[PDB]
């Protein structure tokens, strides 16, 4: 703890005797081989040191004696800190020694060849370090700097390679990472100074390329040009022999081909009109050179997976180069007929490439796969007179359509979960890298397939083909097949569709009934019926058909082996959802429609089926139903639908009815969860009619709820909190949220704010929410306010009436589980100002309608709120904050006493937050807060601050008052700054990203002492770039 | 012991700690509780070729908390830079955990992993995850609530360290 | 044309277990090559071969028991552990002599395993639906009392209806007859009390279902009186069939309804 | 200051005399309460802040407060260990941690004037009524327990819930008594006045002065003192506890008004050892058996005092209902009727904020925190470095 922590620091901090540097060591060592609680000390014990205000007079002493390494990186670590944030008020002498000892020692070290067996890391810090005094003063204090190490550089080839080393950095300091770390202003004028110095580095990094035969220093050159190659003007680039000396002499030998061939990539990606000729030279060459390292006769994906990871490297730089390239440029070489073999070449590049397995490499293939054929598909939409870049791409776009058949991924992704309660149950991924990869897949291929017709079902024929006579068979490959014939589905017309898919089920039928083995049987079954579910058009056309079909799947719902079922299931909802009418209207040749048949032989159909299951297939038929529009016919068919559950609801009710303690019964608990879960699926599925069956379980479902609810609270009462972990109250708190996300569900659906309102509303208020009130700290489910949410949302002006209530019940007793810390219980915090939100938003009117006092308590609730270091209660707050300012706008009785009431107290709290480095994530709404305040200020505020109101106008006032606030709370700032900092509030209260810019510019800052009159902060641009903004 | 040594960075609320813990215990954990500087916990994976160890530097990704910062990343054999898919800011701040990364850690294997993608509102799209691919990192969607891809990081790094792209994990 | 040949083709040849008269479909009077007539001869080829018993039932309700499996006409893991019957199309000549009724309930199949402390069941698939603890040996904590049982679950009564019977405290019974069968367990399961009794011990009553001789009389009578229960359907078994998991012929079903028209 | 809650049967008199010395030396008010049932009311007040500082009771309900979290763990210094006996220690313990102060361990009362020769069982007692009747307690299973656990009485191999008991023969042969004619108030009221053949009602039978006596399986209820974790008062409550209580003055001022028994505190017990009443009520617990201290005794009791009721005269048995007694040995208690949804809503309702007085007359009134404010000599370089260090470009 902080007390081994300060007694350690303070040895090493005494400054009374000679610093101990053998204990140092030790705890250096310790912190990088220490053991947890050694470990523990050590890093606090550094940490607290290295904070100190006068760790830095010792760190000389540290990199003069100590012997270890880690020692001196960390004495570094305290001398960048005092850099960064106290530089500008160091006594100037010993700033003037820390240069002469930073630059000395970068002498000393990278002018000897030892650097390397010498400390790499340590070096690299050391430079970091020079260029943080650089960032602090320069060119206004070294004006010479440039021209003195460009000429140093001259002397000793070691030397020059650090140099081109910390120029590097400088460059990625003032041109990649200046964004929060160096103010706007400043961040400019580096650039500027860095940009016009430029053409004396530029020649210095010639030199060492066009003559230098040290392997260090040309490769240090390389990656130093890589970043230059970020920031610097094209003529350099475009204009220079540089292309070709990095294709020339670099490209090919080994150790610098990735260097170089990353250069070629950020050179390659520029978009410019002026460089054709320059472009063309660029490629011609790279290919030329490619080819002598990665010979078009080579197995790529051999090559990549047995490859060493230079190698690979080599083959991901590849496949960026060429594609970044063509996506930039392919119509340059498109309109060069002497160009068409390399072009080619090229393309033959990417399709070795592409097969390649890594997911990376190949999205990235991909990436320029689609590219293409989005381009021939804008071109001409047409299938198989001819358009001209379609022409050129002929002989190699049939090679990317086998392709995507060939590789074609997964079309949805199901996961085996398990809930926060016991149960397993199959979660699908909505939106995932890889059904992103899908989606691309499938875009892809189905441009290819509107530019050819007959190519594609060619293709899948001569796939499927190969499935029946053995040749490709595989699971995999069958698996593969299915779902690029699955994924082109809508892309051809109807009639062909139909013409396609007649032999596809009759070819694969014939290959279910030709393979032998249960296994194969029941794959190639699954990919039948996938292929199927994924053609509803051709379902809708044909009845009989389609009929065949869906009892094929209740003849497979009883098949024994795993996956016929699921998919069976999985089909169905599929082809229940996507030909819902089908199964209310009368067919041709029927005399009832087909639900009717259904709900007549469900047990029978679903006997066999898993819980999970029998819910997938009651939710499936739940939209047959919502299909039916006569609302009595309707009704009838709700009710059988939901007999079977409704007959064990019903006696488990009455059990309940005559012995409570049932509920205290394991297996009948599990009961009732299965029952309500099925009831929600059924619900999603037919929803607002839906209202008939939960009408006729409400009440009693409330009372289980209720019943259960305290059964949970007491169970805590008795065990304490470790009581929650084992099945009963787990499955118990099951049966509450199956409640609680049925009764959202069905209102979420409803179409009737009004019946909803006096009929459903009331009886949670005593049923759950007093419940919840009611209920112990960690009995409180907070699923309830959520819920609520939702409810609020779906009725607004139907149920602002009953906020009040509602709030008696869970706003008071919530708040004290939540305003001790910000940690505990975070799905309350989450939940409660998820319901604040609601209210706010559907019913202020609420807040316009309850006592002051309380008016304060969800005022600060806010604040609370937005005070959160998780983000999304603080992301939440703070858009409450805002809608919350522009209703009260919108009521202008409330709207001076509510300006008059908190305005300052708003302002001075949101100000402690944005000045604060934790919340930096929300900065966007922190401005479009303070922006709309500050406007607000300008002309909409009649009443005044202060008592004397005409000494006090408001935006003086204001100014002032912001000036001094900010002065107290961060006293090293200066007056300039402040005075600066709030004419930018004003001045940029209709320019968002201008004022996030400001703030962030406030935030860096408020986070170094610049101290007394020392001035870089460049108040004519500033004042200047208010100024403009202004005008507008 | 045939271990190694693993950084873990990333912003704040990202998922390392929870990420951690869940390899750990097997629990999940609802709380933020911002970790201090460094926690170090030894985390193993038992392969076809034998056992195998990594020592996690959990590290903190709020600035506040930063503690030594890259001082922990000395010796590092290989590392995960982590954002969240519900917080684009978490995302573009990458290539400085990064940067700051491979300054110590020139040669290292590191995984960018997207978690969270459990949440339902995807903020950072799969389309605009790209960082990696110039920098040749591996990549993985990942979730430390359903633990969706929740060894793979581990399982690629194990490999690219060992030197078997073959190799496996196996129950104990 | 084209279309009616691949409904046609689709409704008639498509299946993976393959097996005849299946009851997973719809009776065959409404024809697949998966549907046949000819049940009569098959049954006493069946019967022939159980008389010379090759094959190891002791051991499997081991595995059953204790789940271990090792190693390489019988199923393993859980899943097809129970007899499966064919339609009832081709009707015995022997039936009032030799074939047994069963009044079937509406329920969902389940294997039932009790061993070790605890109650499990299963579906046809496989899946473990269920666990609880039972007053069945081996089903109660209260680690060599195993129990395996066939059962059809009626959800309205909470009642596991014990249709048959594998395996009692280490016995197995697949080496057994259909009658010797039912009786044994119409024997030890009334004298276990609590049993059929909903007991914190014991939360799933267990009952067995009583059997019938299939006399031109007896037929009518069970298809006069009441149940305690929804009535699914009628099961006709063989009464020297040897318990064989899977389909069979040696076991028929029919509806309800169905039997009107057939011979009474 | 400590608000105390205890029974009123016992000497809740003298509990505020030792109050009123620590009142006097120390400044804190000590007010001695006795309100309807602490036993119950206790673990409940404690969800809404409410409730004493310190409880008096026997150690068999504070099994329950235990593992809820509302027993302050006590750890007295062991030189305060050394005034108690171990076993009395072993009472109040629970998962190896001290939950409250061993007080008190709490025999048969008769008028010496009626029925002087003692039956040294119970068989033989019913037989004499027929000659006085020519010339206890029923509804607590505290004063029927006697024989029930006679013949044979959670057993003891840790007490496993999951074997709970015969139970009959005992209990039976009683009803036999009732039923033949051989609850509080109105069976002391023969006691006190002399009209009738545990120790909290010993000094009670001095006005009319019936000749008492002890002679010779109850319940061994070591009354005992437990603090309050949701209290702040949890340092000052074992100051009074172990240093005015427990001691020669403060037991002893217990036991003026209203003897304790047999005590824990070796100074006092053993002056008390000579007492003939004290020496053979811990006889009683010779023969008897220590009560245990766990969240699974309570429905016991309740069970045990419902049995009784009905084996008299009620609309049950006594083997019918040791049946259900037998059964009803994880949460004592949570909700006890399901329809309660039509009792709610045709229910009285009260009120609260957010739905009393007016809003749009005022906006403002009087009044990292909730609702707080914001929070927001020589030169460096020397040696080789140092002069190296003309620049990287010479002058
Ligand atoms: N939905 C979802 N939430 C998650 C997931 N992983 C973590 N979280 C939540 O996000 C928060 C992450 O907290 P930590 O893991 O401590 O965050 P951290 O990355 O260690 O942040 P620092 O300690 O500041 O470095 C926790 O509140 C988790 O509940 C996930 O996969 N899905
Ligand atoms: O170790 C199991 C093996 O089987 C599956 O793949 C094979 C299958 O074994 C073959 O019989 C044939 O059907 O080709 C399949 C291709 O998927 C598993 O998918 C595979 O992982 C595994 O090697
Ligand atoms: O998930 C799918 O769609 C494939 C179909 C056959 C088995 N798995
Ligand atoms: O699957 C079952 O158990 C019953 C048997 C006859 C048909 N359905
Ligand atoms: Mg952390």
């Amino acid at each position: 703890m902080t007390m081994l922590a300060d007694h350690a620091a303070r040895q090493l901090l005494d400054f009374s005797q000679k610093l101990d540097i053998n204990l140092l060591d030790n705890v250096v060592n310790c912190l990088y081989h220490g053991e947890g609680a050694q470990q523990r000390m050590a890093q606090e014990v550094l940490t607290h040191l290295k904070e100190h205000p006068d760790a830095w007079t010792r760190v000389d002493t540290i990199l003069e004696f100590s012997q270890n390494m880690n020692t001196k990186y960390y004495g570094l670590q305290i001398l960048e800190n005092v850099i960064k944030t106290r530089w500008k008020i160091l006594p100037r002498n010993q700033c003037e020694g820390i240069k002469k000892y930073v630059v000395g020692l970068i002498i000393k070290t990278s002018s000897d060849p030892t650097c390397v067996e010498k400390e790499k890391v340590y070096i690299g810090k050391l430079n970091m370090i020079l260029v943080q005094i650089l960032k602090q003063e320069w060119p206004k204090h070294w004006p010479t700097f440039i021209s003195d190490i460009v000429g140093a550089s001259r002397t000793s080839e070691s030397l020059c390679q650090n140099n081109m080393v910390i120029l590097k950095l400088l460059s990625e300091e003032v041109f990649d990472f200046s964004s929060g770390q160096i103010t706007q202003v400043k961040s400019k004028h580096l650039k500027d100074s860095m940009c016009n110095e430029f053409s004396q580095i530029f020649q210095l990094c010639q030199f060492v390329m066009e003559n230098s035969q040290n392997a260090p220093l040309v490769h240090a050159t390389l990656e130093t040009l890589l970043r230059f190659l970020n920031w610097i003007p094209l003529g350099y680039i475009f204009e220079t022999k540089l292309i070709s000396t990095l294709i020339y002499k670099f490209l090919n030998v080994p150790m610098f081909r990735n260097v170089s061939l990353k250069c070629l990539t950020e050179i390659a990606g520029v978009s410019v009109s002026q460089y054709e000729e320059q472009f063309v030279t660029l490629f011609t060459l790279t290919m030329m050179q490619l080819k002598q390292m990665l010979p078009l006769n080579t197995n790529i994906r051999l090559a990549y997976s047995n490859g060493k990871d230079d190698e690979q490297n080599f083959i991901q730089n590849l496949s960026l180069f060429l594609c970044t390239f063509l996506k930039e440029h392919d119509q340059l070489i498109e309109k060069r007929l002497n160009l068409r073999e390399t072009l080619m070449e090229a393309l033959h590049y990417m399709l070795l490439v592409s097969e390649v397995e890594e997911t990376e490499i190949f999205k990235i293939c991909l990436e320029y796969w689609n590219h293409l054929a989005a381009e021939l598909y804008r071109e001409s939409p047409f299938s198989t007179d001819v358009p001209p870049r379609r022409q050129l791409y002929l002989p190699m776009l049939f090679k990317v359509r086998l392709l995507m058949v060939s590789r074609m991924a997964k079309p949805e992704e199901v996961l085996v979960v398990e809930n926060d309660q016991g149960e397993v149950v199959r979660e699908f991924m909505k939106d995932t890298d890889s059904i992103n990869l899908y989606k691309n897949m499938r875009e892809t291929l189905v441009y290819l397939t509107h530019l050819d017709y007959v190519d594609t079902e060619r293709i899948m024929t001569e796939k499927l083909h190969n499935q029946v006579n053995g040749t490709e068979w595989s699971w995999k490959n069958l698996n593969t097949l299915c779902w690029a014939i699955g994924s082109i589905s809508g892309a051809m017309h109807e009639e062909d569709e139909k013409r396609f898919l007649v032999t596809v089920i009759k070819d694969l039928l014939g290959l279910c009934e030709q393979k032998r083995g249960k296994d194969n049987k029941a794959i190639i079954a699954s990919n039948i019926m996938y292929i199927v579910g994924q053609y509803p058009r051709f379902l809708r056309a044909h009845w009989k058909f389609l009929k065949t079909v869906v009892n094929k799947l209740f003849e497979f719902m009883h098949e024994t082996h795993d996956g016929v079922q699921d998919m069976a299931c999985d089909t169905f909802i599929k082809i229940a959802q996507k030909c819902r009418r089908h199964f209310v209207q009368v067919q041709v040749g029927e005399v009832m429609p087909f639900i009717d048949e259904i709900l007549n032989n469900i047990n029978t159909i679903i006997c066999d089926l898993q819980p999970q299951q029998v819910h997938t297939f009651y939710e499936a038929v739940g939209y047959m139903i919502g299909a039916q529009t006569d609302q009595t016919v309707q009704e009838h068919l709700i009710e059988k639908y939901m007999l079977l559950p409704n007959q064990v609801w019903d006696s488990i009710i009455q059990q309940a009815t005559k012995n409570v303690d049932i509920l205290k019964d394991p297996e009948t608990v599990k009961q009732l969860g299965s029952i309500l879960k099925t009831n929600v699926r059924a619900c999603k599925a037919v929803g607002h009619p839906f209202v008939i069956q939960l009408g006729r379980i409400y009440l009693d479902m409330l009372n289980v709820y209720k019943c259960l609810s305290e059964n949970i609270s007491a169970a805590i009462q008795a065990n304490g909190e470790m009581v929650t972990k084992q099945p009963l109250i787990r499955s118990m708190r099951t049966v509450k949220r199956e409640t609680l996300k049925l009764i959202s569900g069905w209102v979420s659906r409803s179409n009737d704010p009004q019946m909803v309102a006096e009929n459903f509303v009331p009886p949670l208020l005593d049923a759950v929410l007093i419940d919840y009130q009611r209920n112990v700290p960690a009995a409180r489910e907070p699923e309830v306010l959520s819920t609520m949410a939702i409810i609020v949302n779906k009725l607004g002006g139907h149920i602002t009436a009953e906020i009040p209530q509602i709030f008696d019940a869970v706003f008071e007793c919530t708040l004290n589980m939540i305003n001790k810390d910000f940690e505990e219980y975070p799905e309350h915090r989450t939940n409660f100002f998820l319901l604040l939100q609601a209210v706010n938003s559907h019913c202020f009117p609420a807040f316009l309608a309850i006592p002051p006092t309380q008016f304060k308590l969800v005022l600060d609730s806010i604040i609370w709120a937005f005070k959160h270091t998780m983000r999304n209660v603080a992301d939440t707050g703070l858009q409450i904050l805002f809608t919350l300012l522009q209703n009260v706008a919108q009521e202008e009785a409330a709207a001076q006493s509510f300006y008059q009431t908190y305005f300052c107290d708003i302002l001075q709290h949101i100000f402690s937050v944005v000045t604060d480095t934790s919340h930096t994530a929300g900065l966007t709404m922190h401005a479009s807060i303070l922006a709309y305040m500050f406007n607000l200020v300008e002309e909409g505020k009649i009443s005044t601050s202060l008592n004397p109101g005409n000494p006090v106008n408001n935006q003086i006032f204001l100014q002032e008052y912001v000036a001094n606030l900010l002065k107290s709370a961060f006293p090293h700032l200066q007056d300039a700054q402040v005075k600066l900092f709030v004419t930018g509030l004003f001045s940029l209260n209709q320019d968002i990203p201008a004022f996030k810019e400001h703030l962030r510019d406030f935030l860096v800052q408020i986070k170094e002492f610049a101290g007394e009159d020392t001035s870089d902060l460049f108040l004519e641009e500033r004042e200047i770039a208010l100024r403009q903004a202004d005008e507008e | 012991q045939v271990q190694f040594k693993l950084v873990l960075v990333g912003d704040g609320g990202t998922g390392k700690t929870t990420f951690v813990k869940r390899h750990l215990t097997g629990e999940f954990e609802k709380k933020y509780v911002a970790t201090l500087g460094v926690e170090v916990h030894p985390l193993v994976f038992h392969t076809n070729r034998g056992p195998i160890k990594f020592n996690v530097w959990d590290t903190a990704g709020l600035e506040k908390f930063g503690g030594l910062r890259d001082g922990y990343y000395i010796q590092a054999q290989c590392a995960i830079i982590m954002f969240d898919v519900t917080s684009r800011v978490t995302y573009k701040n990458v290539p400085n955990w990064h940067r700051d990364l491979v300054r110590v850690c020139e040669n290292i294997p590191i995984v960018l992993c997207g978690n969270k993608v459990d949440i339902k509102d995807r903020k950072v799209k799969a389309k605009s995850i790209v960082f990696h691919r110039k920098k040749n990192l591996q990549y993985y969607d990942i979730s430390a609530k359903s633990n969706y891809n929740f060894e793979k990081p581990f399982l690629w790094l194990a490999r690219k360290l060992i030197g078997d792209p073959n190799l496996e994990f196996v129950a104990m | 044309g084209s279309m009616e040949e691949l409904s046609q083709a689709l409704a008639s040849s498509f299946s993976v277990s393959q097996d005849l008269n299946s009851t997973a479909a719809p009776h065959p009077r409404l024809k697949s090559k998966y549907s046949s007539l000819e049940q009569s001869e098959r049954r006493r080829r069946l019967l022939e071969l159980q008389k010379s018993k090759r094959l190891d039932y002791v051991n499997h309700a081991r595995r059953l028991a204790e789940d271990d499996w090792t190693g390489m006409k019988l199923p393993k893991h859980y899943a097809n552990q129970l007899m499966l019957s064919e339609w009832l199309i081709d009707v015995p000549s022997d039936l009032g002599q030799e074939w047994i009724v069963v009044v079937c309930p509406v329920g969902k199949r389940a294997l039932i395993v009790a061993s070790r402390g605890s109650t499990s069941a299963y579906t046809k698939s496989g899946y473990c639906v269920n666990r609880f603890s039972s007053l069945l040996p081996g089903g109660n904590r209260r680690a060599k009392d195993y129990t395996i049982l066939d059962c059809i679950y009626n959800e309205v009564n909470q009642t596991y209806y014990v249709l048959d019977v594998m395996c009692w405290r280490g016995h197995p019974f697949y080496d057994c007859q259909t009658d010797f069968r039912f009786y044994w367990m119409h024997s030890k399961l009334p004298e276990e009390e609590g049993l059929g009794e909903k007991t914190k011990l014991n939360p799933f009553k267990f009952v067995g279902l009583k059997n019938f001789p299939c006399t031109p009389e007896s037929l009518c009578d069970v298809l006069s009186m009441d149940f305690p229960f929804e009535v699914d359907g009628l099961l006709f078994y063989h009464k020297q069939t040897h318990y064989s998991p899977g389909s069979t012929p040696l076991v028929g079903w029919l509806r309800p309804y169905m039997v009107s028209d057939v011979l009474g | 200051k400590l608000v105390i809650w205890i029974n009123g049967d016992k000497g809740y008199n003298g509990l505020a005399e030792v109050g009123k010395k620590f009142e006097k030396d120390t400044g804190i008010k000590v007010t001695v309460e006795h309100p309807d049932k602490l036993e119950e009311k206790f673990p409940q007040v404690a969800a809404t802040g409410d409730g004493p500082d310190i409880i008096f009771w026997a150690h068999d309900r504070f099994g329950g407060y235990a593992q809820s979290g509302l027993l302050a763990e006590i750890t007295p210094d062991k030189a305060f260990q050394d005034k108690l006996y171990p076993f009395t220690w072993d009472a109040v313990r629970y998962n190896g941690k001290l939950i409250a102060y061993p007080i008190a361990v709490e025999s048969l009362i008769y008028n010496k004037d009626l029925l002087p020769n003692p039956p040294k069982t119970w068989e033989e007692i019913p037989a004499l009524d027929k000659e006085l009747k020519a010339k206890f307690n029923l509804q607590e299973p505290y004063f029927t327990w006697p024989l029930i656990a006679a013949d044979g009485g959670f057993k003891y191999e840790k007490y496993d819930i999951k074997d709970v008991g015969g139970a009959k023969a005992g209990l039976t042969f009683l009803v036999d008594l009732i039923k033949n004619k051989h609850d509080y108030s109105i069976a002391e009221a023969a006691f006190n006045k002399g009209e009738t053949a545990g120790p909290w009602a010993w000094s009670n039978i001095d006005t009319s002065k019936v000749n008492y006596g002890v002679t010779v399986k109850p319940f061994v209820g070591v009354l005992s003192a437990g603090i309050n974790a949701a209290s702040p008062n949890k340092e000052l409550a074992k100051e009074f506890l172990e240093n005015y209580l427990l001691t020669d003055e403060g037991l002893e001022a217990v036991n003026k008004d209203k003897p304790l028994g047999a005590v824990a505190l070796k100074s006092y017990e053993e002056e008390l050892a000579k007492d003939p009443r004290i020496a053979a009520t811990m006889e009683n617990a010779q023969k008897g058996e220590i009560m245990p201290n766990i969240p699974q005794m309570s429905a016991f009791w309740y069970a045990v005092r419902t049995a009784v009721i009905n084996a008299a005269s009620g609309r049950q048995t006594v083997d019918e209902a040791l049946a259900a007694a037998q059964t009803n040995a994880e949460f004592s208690n949570t909700s006890n009727l399901f329809g309660n949804s039509g009792a709610k809503t045709f229910g009285g309702f009260a009120s609260s904020s957010f739905g009393e007085q007016k809003p749009t007359g005022t906006f403002s009134s009087g009044g990292p925190t909730f609702g707080g404010s914001p929070g927001f000599g020589k030169v460096f370089g020397e040696g080789t470095a140092a002069a190296s260090a003309g620049g990287f470009g010479f002058g």
